[PDB]
């Protein structure tokens, strides 16, 4: 395979320790150097399994080796590594409650927000107390799908199966449940360096950027960009300057800061839209440049590469091209979502009734 | 909890850029000159320069151009910060007093984007028609130059061209036209737009892009009667012009890159041109005439006139004489003679002007008396690098020049000798190696001894070199104390890079050895795979080799610990005991970090600081004899320096020039919670700070107990800055906090920046207020305001004299707690 990485190292953080180089270039070669020891990734650290699919994953922000899942029945994990206080479990009605949206409480962290096929957007705790719920569908058959929340704006939002999103404040204090879309909200995502304009993606095959403070007429939006197909996701970088998005048959697309309209680059890649999988979702990388996304072989769909299996890719942002590709046997699932730590030294893979974590391995001896 | 003052103890020296015009009055020539954070504004006389203004800003200047609106009888000056602040100021005199007024401010910040690889440009057009500013990847900020347009509002043009090099605006045109250079897969292009603000959008130039050379650099616009651009790459040099173009390729400047250009007659006729290695040539347009009246390019010619330092600037000012402003050595005022002298050269120094920076190392020793610290940095690059000895009584600086690059230095007491690692650039032969292109510390020392080690000689793949390939020589020289004499130079092994020095004993040996550290640099591997620590000692004049380490790393750090050496190796962090058999041994291991640049010791605990994760803290068990885990701070930094305040305090700098401070979380109830430091200290320095170091420069009062601050811990940076950071009890804190507020009602802020959003910490990740710092410079300068003004300061301040109850606080008081301040550098 390729992985060549080449450069004069040491030399650019002197040159940086002179003022000489610029500090993106500095960026750059440690982006680099990043790669060069995730190539050493490839050793599977940890395997963890429980009941039925899982839906959807988050992060504990300030803790690298915590993590928290959500499956199709509504089954909450908590998870930490270097423990060994076996895990916490919290069960649900297991057919027709799936948990769908899943972020951390930026307060407290034994809290949890959740969106669920109950039609309960709810803050919980890890111990099973519903603390607060937020929304309500009040008729079955009508549920939500969607979740987000800010922490410098202290706001939640969450999005529907049929077109509308909803926004709340941490106390309550709903102003919103206008309609977007014709169909059902994928996902939705805040600005983390802003704090008053969002984005929602639908099976409309549209994503729409508003602006949650001045916009209250009913699509009279900021910005409307359309795809060839429905999408899965649309999800912000840390930056705040690139917005990426995915598709559902072949594509992923980069939008810019400048002329949200026209995209920057696009992004072959198998990811195909499938019924009992779980809705795959490309992320961002927070600390680099970089894209990481989990593969799905289609024979119809026009590979590069000679050689397709199911592994979970890494590619450049401002470029287009790959750079690093990780695969394991014994976990030939494949990698619905995957994300990496905000610490970033260690990755979390959510695959069907299975997650799995690809930390670097050392300790050659003890003493 | 922590509470910390930080100031500065020498402003930094290096000149980041240099305008020549007519600011103080329209008959006046001054020159401005940015070193960082301040401005100087002289008048350019006949004999040189009179200095007639300093002044602070509370940003780092990375814009400053003169320009006249309509209307008005002199220039004036636009600058732009770090953090995107921009002002327009003018100069104001009357008697004795100076002021900057501002005549209008803005933030030019987007809410989102990307900061560009070569950075912000920014530029006016010469007939104040807009501003324009490329500070983003993608996009071009115009600022209309409309007399109501006091808050520098913007708006962003697309530009399709992602990735620009460099853009000037055009003389000459009846439009307000840019032209620039920029990259695509097809190599790199020369392109130009009108610019409308009638429509807020580019127009197609007036001339048709073109192809470049394919390390085509910089533009110049050329001023009337010419008109059109100029483009400088690294092999020719070709002027555009409508119809008009014209490309030369002279070899002699292919050696070294052009780098900076200023014009020297106003018609456009001569150029000066500065290089990486500090030659300067002319560049002289011979002019053809035109039934029409116009004047066109006939040929180009360029022209060695000399040596000057390397120049980050050039500014002609009159008579022949030139300020050279430099970074990475001394400035200069020098003279240009019509005829050469017997080495051919037409430039003559008149002056030269003391620049500290980079500080890349340092140490405080006690060179001529007990309790009197002076400071010893490694200052400079290449021909320009130095060492610099300060001490006090304000400064007095002796410079040692070394002719190339500093790294490391350490002080040997027992041998009375500096080691000092360095670098030397060497360029190919005619037939065999590489050859230096100046001769400097490591080749003209007494004796020499070059490193004959055969550690791996034997089993080590060589990898081949391309004929063309220059080459860096590495070498530890040391350096009498007294004298300042090269003693001895020990040049290092084939592509191994030499990162790393101490000056220390180990064991129970009592002999004092010199410690090195090293990485194997080969073209191709993304990180080092080989690398040695060094065990010399200096006896009989030369270094003989003691004992060696080979590791499979680049040794980033080393630190004496106990009796014991710590080193840092790629993503590892090692002890080593120092066997009877004079060999490293391996004692412990700790494997999860990144890589461990940094690292400073106090007893039996270790702070780790890594170049992404930022910091950890370890604590050596003497009694289990490995390492264990701590507390971490989880929060990501990108570190340039670190250090330990004391064994529950930690002091960060990152590459973004902010500094933070962590502590052990007080109220933490479990061990996992334990295991989070929190980052409880925060300040946005705008410096780059690569090294600090405990220490003190002011003369030690032996039993001074009840002041203000306890211990003194100096830095140095790559813009000869020096600062120090002290520690503070919580009463003093809250006062020096209310000082601080109290100060910023009543400064006038050039560009009227609010000193809260200057130490605003800032990455592109997040933006926080400064929490846990003091600025001592904002403390000091209570002490430059009139007495009314200091009297307005203490206005209803509670105030604590001595050892007693609180009370209303006189200008006297404070004019006596600030006096008491600028005693502790």
């Amino acid at each position: 395979q390729i992985l060549p990485p080449c450069r004069s190292i040491v030399r650019t953080l002197h040159q940086h320790k002179l003022g000489r180089a610029s500090w993106p270039s500095v960026q750059q070669g440690l982006q680099q150097s990043f790669l060069h020891t995730l190539d050493s990734y490839r050793i599977l650290q940890k395997a963890a399994p429980f009941d039925r699919r899982a839906t959807s994953l988050a992060w504990h922000p300030t803790h690298p080796s915590t993590v928290a899942v959500g499956s199709k029945g509504g089954d909450i994990m908590l998870w930490n590594f270097g423990i060994k206080d076996k895990p916490t479990f919290i069960k649900g009605i297991g057919a027709g409650g799936s948990i769908t949206g899943l972020k951390f409480n930026p307060l407290n962290t034994n809290q949890f927000y959740a969106s669920s096929m109950e039609g309960t957007t709810r803050l919980q705790d890890f111990k099973g107390n519903i603390l607060r719920v937020f929304a309500s569908s009040d008729t079955i058959n009508i549920w939500f799908c969607s979740l987000d929340v800010s922490a410098s704006s202290r706001m939640v939002v969450t999005g529907d199966n049929v077109g509308n999103v909803i926004l709340l404040n941490m106390d309550g204090k709903e102003l919103w449940n206008l309609r977007m879309h014709k169909k059902k909200v994928t996902h939705v995502a805040l600005n983390p360096c802003c704090d008053w304009f969002l984005a929602t993606a639908s099976v409309d095959q549209t994503v729409k950027i508003w602006d949650l403070r001045q916009v209250r007429g009913k699509a009279s939006f900021l910005y409307s960009l359309p795809h060839r197909h429905p999408v899965n996701a649309a999800c912000f970088s840390p930056d705040g300057a690139r917005l990426l998005t995915t598709d559902q048959k072949s594509e992923i697309r980069v939008y810019s800061a400048s002329q949200w309209d026209c995209p920057l680059g696009l992004i072959p890649h198998p990811h195909r839209h499938f019924q009992h999988l779980t809705p795959i979702k490309a992320a961002w990388h927070p600390r680099y440049n970089l894209i990481v996304v989990g593969r799905y072989p289609d024979p119809n769909f026009k590979s590069c590469t000679p050689y397709e299996l199911r592994t979970i890719d890494v590619f450049d942002g401002n470029s287009g091209k790959m750079m690093c590709q990780l695969y394991d046997p014994e976990s030939s699932g494949i990698s619905s979502l995957n994300e990496f730590n905000p610490m970033g030294d260690t990755l979390a893979s959510a695959m069907g009734y299975h997650i799995l974590i690809w930390s670097q391995e050392e300790a050659r001896t003890r003493k | 909890m922590s509470y910390n003052y930080v100031v500065t103890a020498q402003k930094p020296t290096a000149v980041n850029g240099c305008v020549t015009g007519h600011f103080t009055s329209a008959e006046d020539l001054n020159l401005l000159i940015a070193k960082n954070t301040r401005l100087e504004i002289y008048v350019v006389t006949a004999e040189g320069l009179r200095p007639v203004k300093e002044v602070g800003m509370y940003g780092k200047i990375a814009v400053m151009e003169l320009f006249r609106p309509k209307g008005e009888s002199k220039d004036l000056l636009f600058i732009l910060t770090a953090k995107y602040n921009a002002c327009i100021l003018e100069y104001k005199q009357s008697g004795e007093s100076i002021d900057i007024i501002t005549r209008a401010h803005g933030n030019v910040q987007d809410r989102i984007g990307r900061p560009s690889e070569t950075g912000i440009i920014g530029i006016i057009d010469p007939e104040c028609r807009m501003i324009g500013l490329r500070l983003y990847d993608g996009l071009f900020k115009v600022i209309p130059l409309d007399r109501d347009n006091k808050e520098l509002k913007a708006f962003n043009i697309r530009l399709e061209e992602l990735h620009v090099i460099d853009v000037k605006f055009l003389y000459g045109c009846q439009a307000p036209t840019i032209c620039f250079v920029y990259q695509d897969p097809q190599g790199r292009h020369v392109k130009t737009y009108e610019v409308s603000l009638r429509e807020k959008e580019f127009n197609k130039g007036p001339w048709k892009q073109e192809n470049v050379e394919a390390e085509a650099s910089m533009v110049i616009a050329v001023p009337e009667p010419f008109g059109g651009a100029i483009i400088i790459g690294q092999e020719s040099i070709t002027y555009h012009n409508g119809d008009k173009y014209l490309a030369i390729a002279p070899p002699i400047i292919k050696q070294s890159t052009i780098v900076c250009h200023n014009r020297v007659d106003p018609n456009g006729s001569r150029y000066l041109l500065g290089d990486m290695e500090g030659r300067l040539f002319m560049l002289l347009l011979e002019k053809e005439e035109q039934m029409d009246g116009t004047v066109t390019l006939k040929d180009l010619r360029v022209e060695l006139l000399g040596e000057t330092s390397i120049a980050e600037c050039l500014t002609y000012l009159d008579n022949g004489v030139v300020f050279v402003g430099s970074r990475l050595g001394d400035s200069q005022l020098v003279k240009l003679n019509v005829d050469s002298n017997e080495q051919g050269s037409y430039v003559v120094a008149m002056e030269t002007f003391t620049n500290l920076g980079p500080i890349v190392d340092m140490c405080v020793v006690d060179l001529e008396r007990q309790g009197q610290g002076q400071l010893v940095t490694c200052s400079g690059a290449f021909k320009e690098g130095s060492l610099r000895i300060i001490r006090n009584g304000k400064l007095h600086i002796r410079t040692v020049p070394l002719y190339e690059s500093p790294r490391k230095i350490c002080y040997q007491e027992v041998s009375q000798c500096f080691g000092v690692l360095s670098s030397r650039i060497e360029v190919q032969d005619t037939s065999g190696g590489t050859t230096a292109l100046r001769p400097s510390a490591s080749t003209q020392a007494l004796s020499s001894s070059v490193s004959s080690s055969k550690l791996f000689s034997s089993s080590t793949a060589p990898h081949e070199t391309s004929f063309g390939e220059e080459v860096e020589v590495h070498n530890l020289l040391i350096i009498d104390q007294h004298t300042f004499e090269v003693l001895h130079a020990h040049q290092f092994l084939q592509n191994e890079y030499a990162l790393s020095l101490v000056s220390c004993k180990l064991g129970k040996d009592p002999n004092t050895y010199f410690i090195v550290g090293t990485a194997m640099v080969y073209p191709e591997e993304a990180e080092p795979k080989q690398g040695r620590i060094v065990v010399f000692q200096y006896s009989d004049g030369k270094l003989q080799t003691v004992a060696e380490k080979e590791v499979k790393g680049a040794v980033y750090s080393m630190v004496e610990f106990n009796g014991k050496l710590l080193a840092s190796i790629n993503s590892t962090v090692r002890l080593y005991e120092w066997t009877t058999e004079k060999e490293l041994r391996t004692e412990c291991n700790h494997y999860n970090n990144i890589m461990a640049l940094y690292l400073k010791t106090k007893g039996d605990f270790i702070l780790v600081g890594d170049l992404m994760r930022s910091v950890l803290l370890l604590a050596y068990k003497p009694m289990e004899g490995n390492f264990e885990e701590i507390a971490r701070d989880f929060n990501p930094n990108w570190m340039s320096a670190v250090e330990i305040l004391d064994d529950d305090n930690f002091l960060g700098a990152e590459n973004a020039f902010n500094l933070f401070v962590c502590q052990k979380d007080s109220a933490a109830t479990t061990d996992e919670e334990r295991q989070h430091l929190q980052e409880v200290g925060l300040f946005h320095l705008g410096e780059f700070v690569n090294v600090f170091c405990h220490g003190s420069l002011v003369m030690q009062n032996l039993g001074e107990t009840s002041t203000p601050t306890q211990g003194s811990v100096l830095f140095g940076t790559v813009n000869g800055m020096i600062g120090l950071v002290t520690s503070l009890s919580e009463s003093w804190y809250n006062l020096l906090l209310d000082m601080q507020n109290r100060l910023n009602k009543v400064i006038k802020s050039v560009g009227k920046i609010e000193h809260s959003f200057w130490r605003s910490f800032h990455t592109e990740r997040k933006t926080e207020p400064a929490t846990g710092f003091i600025d001592g410079d904002l403390i000091e300068s209570f002490l430059d305001i009139s007495r009314p003004k200091m009297q307005e300061v203490v206005a209803n301040l509670q105030y604590d004299d001595g050892s007693g109850m609180k009370r209303e606080a006189t200008a006297d008081d404070l004019i006596k707690v600030v006096e008491e301040l600028t005693r502790i550098h």
